């Protein structure tokens, strides 16, 4: 199952 | 800005024996960038219906690619695989050893 | 033994020709069991595991919607770093990215990671602690700073010691036939005169799987580290692995050389020799 929040760098 | 160069194996799946059909494989590993052309060669001739894993990497950033083909391995025809990279300043051909 | 379960994220830029290529694998341990491909037909994330097969459509739905949230941070990161690095608007560049985590034998948390790299260089990861950046230079600590706020952090924390671990076990259970399995390898040597001096022995390991093993060559007892080829272990293709050891032995010396094979399949480590 896969991260639910990436965020910008 | 980085540049590393792809390892190259040409090889098959299963010990190759005559009559017995197999699959032939070009793994190309260790690269940065991800833009890399592969073929798959029979008697010198582009082998067209070749397929490839998804584009993935190691831990140290750099690429891996598998291409294969099913093929049956008879005593006269040669195989090759040939890889182009901005590494590489004309494309390599790397000829498959049954015997190794 | 020990499981992972990892994503792996690529994105390359690609100016004058359209929209970066971004491509994204998920694996469970040396097993791929998802992919997402900007440029294939269907925008979906996609099976390529037969386990993963029995998901149900809340599953499909909503990895597609994370995977396309990735896509699109990652298509934004591409502009912010090269504003951070002041490079033209004309090259091609890559970000990478990798997170997952390890469980031990107990299938308990063992440990987590989140790694970045951009143009094949490492950027920013995280320690061990889940909290703290290890950011490569003055741009990644700007990076740090974003992605260490407290929310942020958390969101993180909560996946990589929590969510990761349960649907990587879960994974296993569904999975047990492909992924609760070791292949010990299948060993033997090859001999090739090189001349009529000189010999070269090749040390084979096939069908393995996980792909982890050590292959060594020993001349009476020491280690011929400088002196063998080794190359990297590949894929069969079939879900199991392949390597090979090589040394050049001058002819009549082949007894004092032997090669020795390290893999949590076997039992004990193996010795093999010509006698």
């Amino acid at each position: 199952l896969l991260f639910g929040y990436p965020v910008y760098v | 800005m980085i540049q590393r160069t792809p390892k190259i194996q040409v090889y098959s799946r299963h010990p190759a024996e005559n009559g017995k059909s197999n699959f032939l494989n070009c793994y190309v590993s260790g690269f940065h960038p991800s833009d890399i052309e592969v073929d798959l060669l029979k008697n010198g001739e582009r082998i067209e219906k070749v397929e490839h894993s998804d584009l993935s990497f190691s831990k140290d950033w750099s690429f891996y690619l598998l291409y294969y083909t099913e093929f049956t391995p008879t005593e006269k025809d040669e195989y090759a695989c040939r890889v182009n990279h901005v590494t590489l300043s004309q494309p390599k051909i790397v000829k498959w050893d049954r015997d190794m | 033994g020990s499981h992972s379960m990892r994503y792996f994220f690529t994105s390359v830029s690609r100016p004058g020709r359209g929209e970066p290529r971004f491509i994204a694998v998920g694996y469970v341990d040396d097993t791929q069991f998802v992919r997402f491909d900007s440029d294939a037909a269907s925008q979906r994330m996609e099976p390529r595991a037969p386990w993963i097969e029995q998901e149900g459509p809340e599953y499909w739905d909503g990895e597609t919607r994370k995977v396309k949230a990735h896509s699109q941070t990652h298509r934004v990161d591409l502009g912010t770093l090269r504003g951070y690095y002041n490079q033209s608007e004309a090259g091609s560049h890559t970000v990478q990215r990798m997170y997952g985590c390890d469980v031990g034998s107990d299938w308990r948390f063992l440990r987590g990671y989140h790694q970045y790299a951009y143009d094949g260089k490492d950027y920013i990861a995280l320690k061990e602690d889940l909290r703290s950046w290890t950011a490569a230079d003055m741009a990644a600590q700007t990076t740090k700073h974003k992605w260490e706020a407290p929310h942020v952090a958390e969101q993180l924390r909560a996946y990589l010691e929590g969510t990761c671990v349960e649907w990587l076990r879960r994974y296993l259970e569904n999975g047990k036939e492909t992924l609760q399995r070791t292949d010990a390898p299948k060993t033997h040597m090859t001999h090739h005169a090189v001349s009529d001096h000189e010999a070269t022995l090749r040390c084979w390991a096939l069908s393995f799987y996980p792909a982890e093993i050590t292959l060594t060559w020993q001349r009476d007892g020491e280690d011929q580290t400088q002196d063998t080829e080794l190359v990297e272990t590949r894929p069969a293709g079939d879900g199991t692995f392949q390597k090979w050891a090589a040394v050049v032995v001058p002819s009549g010396q082949e007894q004092r050389y032997t090669c020795h094979v390290q893999h949590e399949g076997l039992p004990k480590p193996l010795t093999l020799r010509w006698e």
